[PDB]
């Protein structure tokens, strides 16, 4: 259970967390 | 709304060019 | 292992998951 | 302009302080 | 008022979420 | 002002551990977690030559944290 309210970055960074995953 | 709007401008963060786009879109 | 990106309804903030 | 203003935030630009100006002159 | 508005957002001025508050409720 | 603006944001929020969290932290000088980025509460405002230099150069807005988009 992780929220980007709580910090920036995940917003900025999760589409490249996602592409980190498929790869 | 506005108070969706002054969310986007919280401290520490990096507004989009969108929150710019309502911000004209309001005035 | 496992994580999946679900949006809150109502509003814009970005929920992510994961499970291990 | 509506519309001019939108153009100069448009993503990879950096505003400078007449865009300000402008935007609180819109009141 | 609006003249102080632009003092802050003048150039080099290091503005704050709190200035942006004001912006969006002038609006 | 400004911290009883994020204070009374990172109280609503439930009190979390997060940058709502970390300038709370940092405005009582008791500890610090800088994040790379430059957010709101620290952007000069560039000169005109300093939008012809970018234009889209990088380097330079990190150098002169100036407005990012």
């Amino acid at each position: 259970i992780l929220d980007t309210r709580n910090s920036t970055a995940l917003a900025r960074s999760l589409i490249d967390v996602q592409n980190a995953y498929n790869d | 709304s506005a108070d969706d709007l002054k969310s986007r401008f919280k401290e520490g963060s990096i507004p989009l060019q969108t929150d710019y786009a309502d911000l004209i879109d309001i005035a």
